């Protein structure tokens, strides 16, 4: 009795509810997104030249941060010992001229900037940069440059207002001009929150009385964005994967105990 | 991933679990609670800002299962749970 609802699909992102499931599972869910599922990234640089206003460390963490394209046909993403595999991103430039993430040449072609429209550092006349980058997989967990995207999750909820409640149409108008779910029935409004609600201060007074936010329980509302690793659905995928594995592992390592 | 067991008493055990943090830890630890024969599960973070960092368990149980079976009812739960929640996100998206 798990269930998905698709509700929106935007630029490099996806709101569904997830019904017929709990907390933990949608802490945890969050989490491995966040936290386990892995993406390709700079995570060494070899610089030969760097005539440039900027220090090597600087220029290496923004290439640290450019999305690399990760595929998920080619690798096991929902490994739990990721594959040590090197990408060599390289550069030979010269000034002047503005250096993009689109500059960087890549020894795999799956393995490249999402965006080629980047900007890493200017160079002036006479000016040159020169180095290798080095992209591996690796897990949000380690740094920040692996993290695939961001997800922000809240309960499904229904606000119901009385309309005992004076200008309650106030808030059936607000509901309807964010593209809430409104029911109106003789006694009242009901407003499913499938984006969070900010309650005007005028009816704070309300609350506990005339207005009632009612958890629907087991039911949440995801939005998920991407960087441009992987597709937000693919990231989904990943991180219910990765759930199966380790829980899976676990059971193996148990059974040595017995032993 | 790796077990360590550090300690064990009658209906006890705590132990490491290198190579997994609050993701895991979390989820396995309020699994645990459905069992009404847990009468205690729950984690600590031990080395958190070196990489040596690990989640410390404790189990307690009633003795009516042992702490490794009420561990590994839990961790099939949570790997039947994240199944079928992912045939679920198969079947609205593909």
């Amino acid at each position: 009795m798990v269930e998905f609802k698709i509700l929106e699909k935007r630029p490099d992102s996806i709101k569904f509810i997830v019904s017929g499931v709990d907390v933990p599972f949608a802490n945890a869910l969050r989490r491995t997104i966040l936290s386990e599922v892995p993406t390709f990234a700079v995570d060494e640089v070899e610089f030969l030249e760097n005539d440039s206003a900027l220090f090597d460390e600087i220029i290496a963490h923004r290439l640290a941060m450019i999305p690399l394209t990760t595929p998920h046909e080619r690798f096991s993403l929902d490994a739990l010992e990721l594959d040590d595999y090197t990408v060599t991103l390289s550069l030979e430039a010269e000034g002047p001229g503005m250096v993009y993430s689109g500059d960087l040449k890549s020894s795999d072609g799956d393995v490249k900037p999402a965006n080629p429209n980047i900007p890493i550092v200017k160079l002036a006349e006479g000016q040159r940069l020169t180095f290798n980058a080095y992209a591996r997989l690796g897990r949000g967990k380690d740094h920040a440059k692996w993290q695939p995207g961001f997800v922000y999750y809240k309960y499904l909820t229904k606000i119901h207002v009385s309309k005992d409640v004076p200008d309650w149409e106030e808030l059936k108008e607000l509901a309807e001009r964010r593209g809430l779910p409104v029911e109106e029935s003789d006694e009242e409004i009901v407003i499913t929150t499938i984006k969070a609600f900010y309650l005007p201060r005028k009816f704070e007074e309300h609350m506990g009385k005339g207005i009632r936010e009612e958890i629907v329980p087991g039911s949440f509302v995801f939005t998920v964005e991407t960087n441009g690793e992987l597709p937000v659905e693919e990231i989904v995928s990943i991180a219910l994967k990765i759930l199966m594995r380790k829980s899976d592992r676990f059971i193996n390592e148990l059974h040595k105990l017995a032993d | 991933m790796r077990i360590e067991v550090i300690r064990r008493e009658e209906n006890l055990l705590e132990f490491y679990l290198e190579g997994e943090d609050h993701t895991f830890a979390n989820l396995l630890t309020e699994t645990l609670h459905e069992n009404e024969h847990v009468t205690f599960a729950g984690y600590t973070i031990e080395h958190p800002i070196t990489m040596a960092r690990k989640p410390r368990f404790k189990v307690v149980t009633d003795g009516k299962i042992t702490p490794e079976k009420a561990l590994e009812e839990a961790a099939q739960k949570i790997f039947d749970r994240a199944r079928e929640v992912l045939e679920a996100w198969k079947a609205a998206i593909e």
